[PDB]
Order: C-alpha cells, then structure tokens, then sequence
RNA sequence: UUUUUUUAAAUAAUUU
RNA sequence: UAAUAGAAUAAGAUAUAAAA
C-alpha cells in the first residue's frame, strides 16, 4: 500500500485536540464574563488568571510542537485550529511576542511541508490564506505559493456555504488598520470564490446579501459573476431596516444597477424611518442626483423627460422638508446635501435651513477658536456663498465669523 | 613601516577586537584627513575595520556633521559608508531641540523621509509657543531645505516670525525672506507682508542680505516688482563698489522683472562688465543671458563679454555650451574663435550630451556656415541615430531640422527619425517640417510612409498660411505623393485667400490648383 | 566608466536595454550593462527621482534579483519619498517592481496603484497608456482604478487623441487583465477605423489578436476585422500569417473565404516556418476545429527539419494536435519522444501533462521519454487540477510505471481533490482504465472512494 | 517560443543553466592561450604535497570583490525577507526559518551572482588543476560559513573525504578563502601537518560532537579518535593555525585533519570552502549524489549541468 | 452614430 | 569648527467562459 498521508481538512487525533479544547474553553469563559458585564477589579482578575492559564497551556504546546516531532504526526484540522488559536490569542494581548513569532515559524514550515506533498486542498488554502493575511504575518514562500496557488480556478468550485460566510466576514471585519501589502492579495482571496457565491446567489439570506456585497465593495471589487445578488436585493427591498437602505442605495449605484424604479422604493423606504440621521439623508439626496442625471432631453423617450424629471423633484422634497432631525458630524455632509438641493431645485422650508447654518457655525467656531486639533479655504467659499444664495437673515452670526476667517487666515489651502 | 606597538595595535584594531565610540573613530578620521604620516588611508585591511566599528556603534552622541564626516572620508577611500537614521523623538524625549535635530540630521546626511517629516510637524504643533526665535528661524530654514509641501505650517512659523520683527536681525529677516520664497504653497499675504518688513530695515542691509533678498525676488515673480524698485534705489548709491555676484543677480533680477526704466539697466550693466572677470563659469554664463534678454549687447558688451568667456571655453560644461551658442546668434557681431573653440568643446564631449541636449546643438548649428566643413556633423549624426530611442517629439524635431540644414546625407537615418515620428503623431506643423525636410534630401521613400505623411499633413492644411502650403507642396512633389484628399485640402485654402485664378498666378500654384 | 555621475550611468543604462530589447539581443551588450550595474550605488548623492526610477528599471530589465544592493537602494528611495514620484515616473516604477515579489514590491505598487486611482481623472493621452501597461504588466486586481482609466481612455478618443501605437498597446494592456468591457473596445475599434490608412499590417495584426483573445462575443466587429485583414494578405510574414491563425482560431467563427487565402500564403512560405509558427497553426487548427490534411502534411515535413528548434511548449502543443487529429508521423514522433527526454526539466505543470497523454492516447511508448517525464513528474504533481490529474495518472498507467516514489505524490494529489476527480463524466471511461491496472490494492482509501 | 518585450534580459530561474560565467567581478574569462599567466610555482606544489596544505602567495581577489562577496553572503541569511532562489540550495540553517550562532551555506553557486562567478575564477582552478595532474577538473560543490561575534561555535575535527564515501576513487582538493581577516581568536583554520598519509590514506573514526561546551574540549577532542603513532607524529608537530587576509587562498588535502576556532571578535566572521575534483571518478551507488540532482548508476562517470567542467587542459 | 460615475458605509458568525 | 541646487523625454502576444 502507498503511503499516503492525506487527512481531511474539517480521526487521527492527538494531543493538540486537548490543548485547543483547553484554549477553547479558557476563551468562552473569558467571553462569558465580557458578555455578563453588560465589579470590574472582579473580571480584570479572573481575565487575569485565565490569561495565565492559556499562556501556560500555549508555552507547553510550542515546547512539545518544538521538542519532539508532533506536526508531522498530527493530522490537519488540528494544524488548522492550532493555526486559529495561535493567530487570534495575539489579537487579544495574552502571548508575547517572541512565543507567537516561535508558534508561527513552525506552523509555516510544516504547511510549506505539506504543500511540497500535495496534500492541501482547495479549502485549506483558502483558510490559510485568510487566517494568515489578516494577521500580517510574513513568510516569502509561503505568501507565493499561496497566492499562486489562488489563480487555479477550477479548484474552488464547491466550498461549502459556512466556508464561504466565515472567510467573507474575516476578511470584512479587519479592513480598517490593514497594511497596504496586505491588500492586494485579499482581493485574490475574493475572487477564487467569486463564482461559487454566484452560483449561491438564491441561498443567502437577506441580512447576508448585504455583508458579501459590502466585503466586495469595500475591497474596491465589482465582478461580473456577483450581478444576481445585487439583483435580488432589488427585487426584496423593504425587507430592509431603514438603516441598511442607505448603505444599499450606495452599493447599488457602485454596481451600475440604481435606475429610477428602485430609487422610488429605495427613498420610500429611507422616509419609513422613525428619525432620520446623516447618513440616510445624504444617501437618498446622492441617490436623487444620481437618477435626475440619467434623463435625456433627445432620445427615444424625449417627450416623457420633464415629468419623470418633476418627479424626482417631488421625493427630494419629501427628504428636503425633513432636514432639521439629522446631526451632521462632519461639514462636508452639510455641503454635499446643499449642493444637491440648490444644484436640481429642491425646496426647502427655512426651518431646517436654519437648523443646518446653525450647526454649521459650531464647528466653524470651534476650528477657528482651539486652533490646536480640517475646514479648507474652498469649502468655506461654498459655505458662504451658498449663505448668501439663501440670504444672510438664516445666520447672521455665521456671516460676520466666516467672513472674519476668510480675513485672518485660519482656513488652510487644497494644496497643503 | 610599522614597529613593534604600532603594528600590534594596528592588529588589534584589524581585527574588531577594541570597543571603539564614535568620540574616537572621529578623532582617528580627523587624525587620517589632517596627517598621512602612519598611512592610515593607504591600508584597507585597517579603515574597513574601522567601518566594521563605526557600523556597531552609537552615532547619536556625536554631531550631524561629525557622523557625515566620517561617512565622507571612508566614502573616500572605497567604502560605501551611511550613517544610521535618527529615530523620532517619544515619549518625554519631547522637546524643541530633539525636534530640530531630527531634521538637520536628515538634511545634513542626504536622508530624506516625508513619512518622518510628517510625524515630527504633528508634534511640534502645540509647543510652537515655546519655541525661541532662533529656532523659528532654524525651523523654517531647514523645512525650505527640505522640499516639504506642507505649506501652512511654514506659514504658522513665518507668523510667529513676524511678532518678534523687533528681536531679528538684519541676517536673520533676509534669511527668512528666501526660505518663505522657496516654499512653493505659501499665502500671498503672508509673502506680501514679509516683503514689507524686508521693505524697512533697508539701508541695515550686507552684501549677504542683498544677496538673499535678490534671490527671493527672483523666486517671487513680477508681482512683487514695487519692492524690487526700492532695492535698485538703495544700490544706486553703492553701485561704484559692489561685488560681482551681486551684480550678476541684479541683472537676474532685472531680467525676471521685466523693469522699464532703463537708465537704471544701463547704469548697472556698465558697473557690471567692469568686474565681469571675476565671475565663475555659471555667474557669467546667467550675466551674459540676462545682458542678451534685456537687449544691451553693443559691440564692446560682446566682446569683453566674449574674452571672458574664452577662458572657460576650454573646459566648458555640456550644459553651459549651448545657451552662449544662441547668444552668439541673434547678434550682428563677430564671434568666429568663440564658435570655433565651442565647436571643439562640442566635439569632444559628444558621447555625454543628452538627447535634449544633442537636439539643440544641432539646432543652433543648422544655419552656421561654416559649421557644414566639421567633423561635428557626421560625429553628430551617428549619436543621433544612436540617440533616436531617448528622443521626444521637440528633440526629433530639432535635431532632424539641424541635421536637414547641415546637408547631412544618411537615408537610413531619416527613414529611421520618420518612424519614430510615426510612433507619437505631430501635433504641430513645426514638428513635422523637418522630417520632410530629412526625406526630400534623398528624393525617395516607401509607398506607405508617403501615404501616412499625406494622411497627417491632409488636416493641417486648414490653418497653415501661403508660404507653408507652397513649402508643404515642393515637399510632397519631391516625395511623390499621389493621395488626392491631400491636394484637395490644399487647393481649397489657397482658393480661399486667392478667391479664383489668374494669368497672373504662379505656376506651381496653378498647378497645385489642378489637384495633381 | 568611473568618471561618469550616476545620471549618466542612468542615461546610458536606458540606452542599453532600449537598444538589447528592441535591435537584437547581443549577448555582449547585456554582459557589459550587468557587469557595470554590479558597481553602482545611490548613496551619498542627491538624485531625481526620474534618475533612481531609470537605474531600478534597468537593473531589473538585466536579471538583477530583490537581494542586489542597487534593487534595495532604488525600493528604499522610492519608500521614502513617495510624492517626489510624478505621475511621470510612477510607470518606471511600477514596471521595475512588477517581476520582483517581496515586501516592499507589494507595498510600492499599492501605493502607486492609489496615487493613480486618485489622479486618473487629469491624465493625458501619453500617461493612460504608459500607466494601464505597467499596472499590466504587474498582476493586481484594482477593478475601480481600471474603471476610471477606462473612463478617461473613452474621454480623450471620443475627440481622437490616439494613435495606431496607442491602440495596439490599450487593446493589448486592456486584454491582459481580463477586463471585460463592451464600451472601451468598441470605441477603441471606431478611432482604429477614424484612423484609416495610418493602421499598417504590422499595427493590425496586435489588435485582431487581442480582440479575439479578451472574447467579447461581437459577430459585427470580428467580420470587419476578417474583411479589412483579407486584403492585406500578400504583405504578410510567416509569424503574421501564424498570429491570424491563432486569432481567428480564438473568435471562434467560420470564414472559408479567409482560411483558403491565409492556408495558401502560408504554404507560400513553408520554408520560414520554424517549430513555433508550425506549433501555432497546429493548435489553431485544433481549437478551430478544421480539418485540412494537405497543409498538415506540409507543417509535419517542415517540423521534420526543424526538430532540434522544439522547445518543451511547442513538443506539447505540436503532439497533442498531431494526435487530436489522427495523424500518423513515426519518424517525427520518434524524434519528438527523444528531444522531450533531453529536455524533460523545461517541462511547465501542465505541458508535461499534454505530453504525456498525448503520447499515450497513440500507441506509442518508448521508455526514453517515459522514464524522463514520470521522474518529472514528482515535481509538477503539486500544481495540477483534477482533470489533469486524472489524464497524469491514466497516462502514466499506460507507461507501466509501478516506482512508488512517483505514485504517491499523483495518488496524494487525486486524493485531496476526489469530488471534482469522480464529478466529471468525460473522464468516467478512464477512471475503469486506471484502477484496471493498479487494482484495489494500490491506495485502498481512492477505490472505497471509487466504489461509492 | 515567445519572451516578452520586457522579459527578454532574465537570467534562468537557477545559475546552473547559464553556460559559461557571467561578466560580475572580473570580466570575462581569458583566451584559450592566456591561461599561462595564473600558473603557480612548483614549490607550493610541492609544500601542498609535503603537508597537505598550502597557502597561495598571492591574494586571489582585490578589496572591492571581497566587499560584493561579503554583501552576497549578508544577504543570503536575512532572516527577514528571505534570499530569492532560496529553493535552489542543497542545504541551509535557515530552514528552520530560526538561524543561530552558526550560519552555513552549501551549494550557493546556483543562487547569487559573484558566488557563481567565484567558481571559474583561473587563480585557483588552474592550481586545483596543477594539484590534480593536469586533468580536467569539474566543481564538487561550494561552502559558506557565518559565525556570529562573541557567541560562534566551532567545528570540531573532522576529514573532508568523510563525507563524500559515496564516490569512488580518491582525487579532490579544497580552496578555502578569507572573506574576512581571520586569526586564532576568529575562526582560524587549524590543521596538523601531515596527516593526510596516516592511516595508508584511509579516514579516520568520526569524532563525538556535545555541542553547548567551551572551545578548549571541542577542539582537544582529537586525542580521541587517533592512535599511538599519531600521537607521536602529533606531539613532533603539534596543530597550526593559519592566518588569512581579507583575500588570501588556502589549499587543503582532503584527506588532512582540519579545524576552525571560535570567534570572540566583535563582528561576525565569514569564509567559504569549494571542494574541487578530477575528471576520472566514478560513483558507487545508484541515485543522486546530492539532493535533487542527476541520478547515477553503477560506476557513471560523474558529468552533467550540476558538476560544470571549468577548466580544460586543451 | 451615442449611452459611465461623486458615502466615514461595519448587522453575516463561529469553535477552524 | 564645518551645508548650495540647473536638465523635463512614449514598445507591442502567458494554452478559458450566452444576448439595444
């Protein structure tokens, strides 16, 4: 008989099994009693002694992974759980440095191993790359090899849906503070699985619809194979919280999909909302601008073109007149908004006008009081400007104090 | 020779077995560059291990300028040598001093780094108070050195300068003046009143101080000019006895400025070329172009111009070469030995001149007369078709136009520089010319590079006057073109400015008028 | 040499590789460009950026590694100073750091690659080109920095800013990336036919291979094409008539009144044919699916000649069309066998693979070749798909190859992929044929796999 | 086949492939008729022949090459962002991805440029040659060594011909070259004269190795392995240590006992061995030599890309 | 013949 | 003890995929 030595990637079990159900049991505790806090010297202790606990456990791990030859008699889950824990106990500040470089050395060396073998398939690449990507641990071959081994197609086929969710989500979830070598081959990541999500594109659920297309837009990828999934959840729209169609609204205009017909339901649905806030007003006046820009006054439907216009018109109002419940955290929020309403036509009562100058002058104020924290010299030109268009009775205050900064200097310039 | 304790030390420090500081390495780099009595720098098994030490030591002790000194002499003797670069200050190391030594470490040892640039404006933001004067002034300096574009901050610190007018000096507002010059993004307002205070304090003003406020008027730009005005008045008092760099920067200056009252000009210039001979080889290149641009090149300007020159003519630089070319022409004197040497110089140097460079000799020589009887155009030629991979559109144009002019003869080439040419489309008449011009030397082309030259010269013909359309028909007779959109496109504009035609009319034109 | 700056050095290292890749390959200019690249370093002078872009460029060009000094000086600079590098320099860079693949490579071309996406909006017609081939060149997967440039790309031809060189090199970055866009091409195709007559044979050939590469399922254009290349038929060289081939092999439509003309001028020039012209036709011929057997004898006499020119993609692709066919050549076939065991180590992942079962689907063993490419095999094993997999292991069942140094690691690999190895139907005969030899007791785990 | 525009240039995946030597630190190789001027004279013949070792007069490399060396082997243990063609060496410390104290390479000629330049260089070959008849002589395999400073180890006694009983006849001869200067107190090569004529030319017992011990065991661990007639011919000529420039040659027998010290410097210590052999040798087994190599048979003659002749008496 | 865009978006789930 | 600057420039095949 040959000697094979293929193990299934989710029998052959040895001590490794032990040591991560131990970690595993630590780490529930530890997230049991996070959760249970919503005493804290009390669970700061306890976290305390578990932490020992797991870097006990994990330096008697890395001394036997060191001392005696156990990976290459392990199977391979326990290489991938091992590979799991050793690479999120970092994340939480339980090991040190020198321990986890030590842990990862080894665990590198053997999956290399097992690769030159023949044995990894098309699922534990994937899970590797995923769980070492993310933790920005670099090892030359590896990283190669990996992302060689991605550009094989017809490997990934059937990844299961749990598979599919979970390397979606980590991938999602750590965007933020990702080095920039890091980026490119997570895209790689993406787009082997790619066609599997499109062929699942029936099975997903509504909330789910939304976190794939998010994990793909943010990592600035539009592929062709993901089309249905867009196109369903702008078949399902109001089966979506007021919140979520916002951030639909942007995916949609991001995968050339947002026409009118979908923006009425789209902007039907953002006014449903108890409050509005920021976010969900600037979505739909984006939204507006973006289907009022699709018109043409000489083609086949020439005729129809000043009506649908009018509409348009019509459910900005309905966003415009509510325009005085919203915080607006940021001055470009409050620009963007006014230059779409003044730019198409809107009306507007003078209500959330005033409402809008006023919180404007706070932070003008603030950045030209403290001085020691970004408002440029021409978005202040717009602010004022577009004061003036609506008549400086809004805000007097905001008049003579931008006019003030424009005299001083405390604007900065484009350029700099 | 080395005795007995000097070769037993010479071992131990051979052999990295001595603990050595940066203290001592520096004493022992000075001992080897002042004394070459124990022959220090003719051992090489002795200054790499010095390296060896200087590598594992702490350069943070010693000055910026001691560190590039060692640097520099094992530079020089064959080893490629970097000092390590300082870390940002953290923590409580916070503090003016460290601040402004981080950035005179990176400039003194040629170690730019935006992203620590950066990290150490962010830092040194909320204690600008604190700062003293001279640190403002050091600040400033060493962010102009520096290239940074962070334009607003070097406006805070020329603000915070400005408070204290009282406390600066004479050195330090001129200083001042050219650092806020070179920065590229500052505000117009904070310029303007800078040059206000430099505007008082005038007559306080050095030879330095001249220099510097020169220089930064220069930077600025005509919209200054009304402060450059009371700088010419205050040295008209002075002109009698002024050194001739200053001299050569007030006809920079006055270049730049485009200025109108000329007896100022001509009262300088005069001062000017008295002490033109103590000029190096770039100050009298800038007096001789500002002196032609300000149209004041009289025969005894030219030819004390000239003599001066001539020293240098021997050793020229490539770049200096061709701006004294053009000078001599554009100008009725007599400038025959000049040419001659610089021709020479040309010659010499013609495996180092770049494609630009090689284009405008080439250009410039393409009308000299006596420039077709050299080795230079044959020497020229073959650079050039050499060259013909590095050469944008305005070179080709050039150098294909001087080599036509020449009488240079070389098919090869000319079908080579019409493929090129080919490569990138003419957006220009004037850069089409001269591959015509190359191709109608010898009279023949391929069918197809004919065919793609009526295709480019077909939509140019509607704006080109009566002597480009003649020039533009010889050229076309001579190759052989036989498109008939093309004589079309030329017919009609002819017509057009010449309504119908006449007995009177030329023939060529008649016949240009036949669409043959 | 020593008393040259590095600015010359740059200068004069730029005229080396432009004078190495495009006239000729002299092994003596290439041997002195990296032995004077061997001696340079950027340290203690201050330098442009446009000067450090040109050195790590054409060190990179000549084999320099990302272990060199200079490659390392070059990267650190181009670290350092990230905005003294100008959208005119950013292609330098982007090239020089395409091949290498390390840390920083990464991290330089996603900078660059941002700085681009940021200004794609005030490029011009010499800066979309010279950027969209360097990031082709390199392998990265920005979609929204490939939109924009497309967008611009479209901006500046609508008003006609592009040339015949400008287009062949749009059309072939654009293809290279997968990027599939309808709008892009066919604009680029209307400023082609706004060009006219300034598109000569040697600027079309390029473009009909790349629009029939990216596949964009356009019958109106691939006509077109075929009637504009129909009468330009006469000027062309033998590599032309080969990369038609190819091309209208890849479109994948039938024109009778185009493949006679092409099928006559090539056996006009038979004698210019090399091993990889004839290797092209046969896959062209191949994938197009005629069947043409007077050109076939013509190619298999001309390979005969020309046999010891063969390299291992052009043995691959010449005997697995050779056999698709039905084609019988014992002398060619026997030379072919005993080249490809010279050669063995040059053997791609799937060449060997195309090889083999080539060689085996015929029957026509010889153990020169089969001892070669199965000790081969232990190498290329790891990176095989299923099907391929599947056609090694039938392949080297037909050889009698019983070592187990060289099953296991076919076995190991068969194993990791049983779903796909058993789902596909075409390969359900010779999945019988293999375990008919080996038999249950070879890897018992694959057969209760095969059972079930 | 096709090389793209841009790829034209590249060098082979791997330096074996390259035919011939690359122009990196000396040019190009001499004519065929100025090989003469490398020629050694035959009193260093004659010493090598007497002691078993020799050491050429002449330094072998100027100071600028021994820099661009030392840097090739700097870079091949970066230990951080690991050398390309990594892949292509025989043996190396870092596979453990952890290094050490000791730092050795083999094999690298088919990794870096210079390394592979190193191996035609006419110095020393035409004397390897000279040493071995006049014949043919084909490269064995090459050697770095890398201690660090104030910790690096040292290899105890040990006979080259050990370690290559997998071929057949006695013909080899070793270079070893100083990257760094070399004394007692850093890495020195200590070797006992003549010993290489002890045992009728046979190979001695192997030594014990316990690492984590002091130097002075290590290296007085050879009382062990030797018997009453060596002792003899060891207390009349008692072990040399050699010392060695920033460039100079030493040639060894490889059948002569051979030592290095420690080093207790403070800067790591570099040095490289190759192991140079006759035209006429054979092998004894079936299989490769070394690691992915070609596989011999029988008694084969010993040719082939991985064993490139480099100098030819004709 | 022509049809393209401008958010800080953060709610998937698991023992891998 | 140590501080002076100039140039504007384009090469081109990796063995895949459904609708005005």
């Amino acid at each position: 008989p040959l000697p094979v030595s293929y193990s299934p990637g989710s029998v052959t079990s040895t001590a490794i099994t032990a040591h991560c159900d131990v970690l595993s049991e630590c780490v529930a505790k530890a997230d049991e009693l996070a959760v249970q806090l919503k005493t804290q010297e009390g669970m700061e202790e306890f976290v305390e002694e578990l932490k020992t606990s797991a870097t006990n456990e994990m330096t008697a791990l890395v001394k036997q992974m060191q001392t005696t030859p156990l990976l290459q008699r392990a199977g391979m889950h326990e290489l991938r759980r091992t590979l799991y824990y050793t690479t999120s106990l970092k994340e939480r500040d339980w090991l040190e440095e020198k321990q986890y470089t030590a842990a990862m050395r080894m665990l590198t060396v053997e999956v290399l191993r097992r690769d030159g073998d023949g044995v990894l398939s098309a699922d534990d690449v994937l899970y590797v790359t995923t769980h070492v990507v993310t933790a920005n641990f670099y090892n030359r071959h590896l990283w190669n090899r990996m992302e060689k081994s991605l550009l094989k197609f017809s490997n990934y086929e059937n990844i299961d849906m749990s598979s599919v969710k979970a390397f979606s989500t980590r991938l999602f979830k750590t965007r933020r503070g990702c080095a920039k070598e890091t980026l490119d081959i997570r895209r790689k990541v993406l787009l082997a699985m790619s066609r599997r999500v499109g062929v699942l594109a029936n099975d997903f659920d509504l909330p789910s619809l939304l976190g794939v297309l998010q994990c793909y837009t943010v990592h600035d990828l539009t592929p062709f194979h993901l089309e249905p999934l867009a196109i369903r959840a702008t078949n399902h729209v109001g089966d979506f919280t007021p919140h979520e169609c916002a951030t639909l609204a942007h995916v949609l205009r991001k995968w050339r999909t947002m026409r009118l017909e979908v923006c009425e339901r789209l902007v039907e649905r953002i006014c449903t909302s108890d409050q509005l806030t920021h976010h969900m007003a600037n979505a739909a006046m984006i939204a507006i601008r973006t289907c009022f820009n699709q018109v043409s006054d000489g083609g086949r439907n020439a005729m129809n073109a000043e009506p649908t216009r009018q509409k348009l018109r019509a459910m900005g109002e309905q966003i415009g007149c509510r325009l005085d419940e919203v915080e607006y955290p940021a001055l470009p929020v409050i620009l963007s908004i006014l230059d779409v309403v003044v730019t198409l036509k809107i009306y507007v009562p003078k209500k959330c006008l005033q409402v809008i100058f006023s919180q404007a002058n706070d932070m003008v104020a603030i950045v030209m009081e403290q001085k020691d924290d970004p408002i440029t010299a021409e978005e202040g030109r717009q602010l004022q400007a577009l004061l003036s268009h609506y008549g400086n009775d809004l805000a007097p205050e905001l008049s003579q104090r931008m006019k003030e900064a424009f005299r001083e200097g405390v604007l900065p310039d484009e350029a700099s | 020779a080395r005795p007995s304790a000097l070769h037993l030390i010479f071992e131990r420090c051979k052999l990295n077995l001595v603990e050595f500081t940066a203290q001592d390495v520096y004493q022992i780099c000075t001992t080897a560059y002042n004394m070459d009595t124990l022959g220090m720098l003719q051992d090489p098994d002795f200054m790499r291990g010095l390296h060896d030490a200087f590598r594992r030591s702490d350069q943070t002790v010693i000055s910026p300028f001691q560190a590039n000194l060692i640097a520099d002499t094992f530079r020089k003797v064959g080893i490629n040598s970097m000092p390590k670069e300082v870390s940002v200050p953290e923590e409580d190391a916070i503090s003016p001093e460290s601040l402004i030594l981080v950035l005179r470490n990176m400039n003194i040892t040629k170690q730019r780094d935006e992203r620590k640039i950066n990290e150490v404006l962010k830092l040194m933001f909320p204690i600008l108070d604190e700062f003293s004067p001279t640190q403002l002034s050091l600040t400033v300096t060493e962010l102009a050195r520096l290239k940074s574009t962070n334009a607003d901050f070097v406006g805070k610190l020329a603000k915070r300068i400005m408070e204290y007018n009282d406390d600066l000096s004479a050195l330090d507002i001129s200083s001042a003046a050219v650092s806020l010059a070179y920065c590229p993004g500052i505000s117009h307002n904070i310029l303007y009143r800078m040059m206000q205070i430099v505007e008082e304090r005038m007559g306080e003003f050095q030879p330095e101080d001249y220099i510097n406020v020169l220089h930064a008027l220069n930077t600025l730009g005509p919209k200054f000019v009304n402060t450059f005005r009371k700088i010419v008045e205050c040295g008209l008092q002075h002109v009698e006895n002024m050194d001739a760099v200053t001299l050569t920067n007030y006809m920079v200056c006055f270049s730049t400025m485009d200025y109108k009252q000329r007896e100022h000009i001509d009262i300088y210039a005069d001062a000017l070329v008295e002490v033109a001979t103590d000029l190096s080889e770039k100050d009298l290149v800038m007096a001789f172009i500002a002196l032609q641009r300000l149209r004041l090149l009289s025969d005894t300007m030219f030819g004390t111009m000239a003599s001066c020159v001539i020293r240098y003519a021997a050793k020229m630089d490539p770049r200096n070469i061709a701006p004294i070319m053009d000078i001599c022409s554009t100008v009725p004197h007599a400038s025959d030995h000049l040419m001659k040497v610089l021709m020479d110089r040309a010659v010499e140097c013609t495996r180092i001149l770049t494609a630009n460079q090689l284009g405008d000799i080439l250009d410039i020589l393409g009308l000299y007369p006596p420039a077709r009887e050299h080795p230079l155009v044959q020497l020229f030629g073959k650079q050039a078709r050499l060259r013909l991979d590095l050469m944008g559109p305005d070179a080709l144009a050039n150098a294909t136009r001087g080599l036509a002019n020449l009488g240079y003869a070389d098919p090869e080439y000319y079908a080579q520089a019409a493929e090129t040419g080919f490569r990138y489309g003419f957006k220009d008449w004037t850069l089409l010319e001269p591959m015509l011009m190359g191709l109608s030397i010898t009279g023949q082309c391929p069918p197809t590079m004919v065919r793609v030259l009526g295709s480019h010269i077909a939509p140019m013909a509607r704006s080109m006057s009566l002597m480009e359309i003649e020039r533009a028909n010889r050229y076309l007779r001579r190759l052989g073109c036989e498109d008939d959109f093309v004589y079309k496109a030329m017919a009609s504009r002819v017509l057009q400015f010449v309504k119908e035609v006449t007995p009177e009319m030329p023939e060529d034109l008649q016949v240009l008028l036949q669409r043959g | 040499v020593s008393h040259l700056s590095a600015r010359n050095i740059a200068t004069e290292a730029l005229q080396m590789k432009k004078l190495h890749q495009e006239r000729g390959g002299n092994p003596m200019l290439a041997q002195q460009a990296r032995r004077v690249l061997f001696a340079t370093s950027i340290a203690g002078q201050n330098l442009d950026a446009r000067s450090v872009a040109l050195l790590l460029n054409t060190a990179v060009y000549f084999g320099m590694e990302s272990d060199a000094k200079l490659v390392r000086e070059c990267i650190d600079y181009c670290l350092k100073n990230d905005k003294l590098i100008t959208v005119d320099v950013l292609p330098i860079v982007v090239t020089a750091c395409a091949t290498l693949k390390s840390r920083d490579a990464r991290e330089v071309i996603e900078m660059q690659a941002q700085k681009a996406a940021r200004n794609a909006k005030f490029l011009d017609a010499k800066d979309v080109t010279n950027i969209i081939s360097a990031f082709s060149k390199t392998g990265i997967n920005h979609e929204k920095l490939f939109a924009f440039l497309s967008r611009r790309v479209q901006t500046l031809a609508r008003v006609g800013e592009f040339e015949a060189a400008h287009l062949v090199i749009l059309a072939n970055a654009f293809s290279r990336l997968r990027y599939r866009d309808k709008f892009l091409f066919g604009a680029i195709a209307r400023r082609a036919m706004s060009l006219r007559e300034r598109v000569t044979v040697n600027e079309l050939v390029p473009l009909i291979v790349a629009f029939s590469k990216i596949g964009l399922k356009d019958p109106k254009l691939s006509k077109r094409f075929a009637t504009k290349a129909m009468e330009y038929v006469d000027q062309m060289n033998a590599e032309q008539v080969a990369s038609m081939f190819m091309a209208f092999a890849y479109f994948g439509i039938r024109y009778d009144q185009l493949f006679g003309v092409l099928t006559n001028r090539a056996v006009e020039l038979i004698d210019e044919f090399n091993a990889q012209y004839i290797s092209t036709t046969l896959n062209a011929f191949q994938r197009i699916g005629i069947n043409n057997p007077e050109l076939f004898d013509n190619l298999a006499e001309r390979a005969l000649a020309v046999v010891q020119d063969h390299d291992a993609r052009d043995i691959s692709k010449t005997v697995t069309a050779l056999a698709h066919f039905g084609l019988k050549d014992e002398e060619l076939f026997k030379r072919l066998a005993s080249h490809a065991a010279s050669i063995a180590d040059q053997f791609d992942a799937m060449g060997l693979v195309n090889t083999a079962h080539a060689f085996a689907r015929t029957n026509f063993l010889q153990q020169d070749m089969a001892v070669a490419l199965s000790e081969r095999s232990v190498y290329v094993c790891r990176l095989l798909d299923a099907g391929e997999t599947r056609r090694l292991l039938w392949a080297l069942a037909k050889f009698q190859v019983r070592d187990p140094k060289i099953l296991t690691p076919v076995f190991n690999r068969c194993l990791a992929l049983h779903y796909d190895f058993f789902a596909d139907p075409t390969g359900s005969e010779e999945i019988e044929e293999i375990f008919d030899f080996y038999g249950p007791n070879f890897c018992p785990p694959l057969y209760q796999l095969y059972i079930s | 086949s096709y090389v793209l525009k841009f790829l034209r240039g590249q060098l082979p995946e791997d330096l074996k492939d390259v035919n011939g030597a690359l122009g990196c630190l000396y040019g190009t190789l001499p004519d065929v008729d100025e090989f003469g001027q490398f020629v050694i004279s035959p009193d260093v013949v004659n010493s090598f022949h007497q002691f078993g070792y020799v050491k050429m007069p002449i330094p072998v490399l100027d100071h600028q090459q021994i820099d661009k060396l030392a840097d090739e082997v700097n870079e091949l243990a970066n230990n951080v962002e690991h050398h390309p063609k990594t892949e292509r060496l025989y043996a190396t410390s870092l596979a453990d991805l952890t290094g050490g104290p000791l730092f050795f390479c083999q094999g690298q000629w088919r990794a870096a440029w210079g390394m592979h330049d190193l191996i035609y260089l006419p110095t020393i070959t035409v004397a390897a040659s000279q040493i071995l008849n006049n014949s043919l002589v084909r490269l064995w395999y090459d050697e770095v060594f890398m201690k660090a400073a104030r910790t690096g180890p040292c290899v105890p006694w040990q006979q080259n011909y050990a370690r290559w009983q997998h071929t057949k006849p006695v013909n080899h001869v070793t270079v070893m070259i100083a990257l760094d200067t070399m004394n007692k107190d850093r890495g020195a090569p200590c070797l006992v004269p003549g010993s290489h004529r002890w045992r009728e030319g046979g190979l001695l017992p192997p030594v014990s190795y316990d690492p984590t011990k002091d130097e002075a065991h290590q290296l007085n661990t050879i009382w062990e392995i030797i018997n009453e007639e060596e002792g003899e011919m060891l207390m009349d000529t008692p072990p040399v240590t050699v010392d060695l420039r920033r460039g100079e040659a030493l040639l060894i027998h490889p059948l002569t006992l051979f030592a290095t010290h420690g080093n207790r410097s403070l800067d790591a210590v570099r040095c490289c061995f190759i192991h140079y052999m006759g035209e006429k040798t054979y092998a004894v087994q079936n299989g490769p030599l070394l690691p992915h190599t070609t596989k011999f048979q029988a008694d084969a003659m010993i040719q082939g890309p991985f064993y490139p002749v480099v100098f030819d008496p004709a």
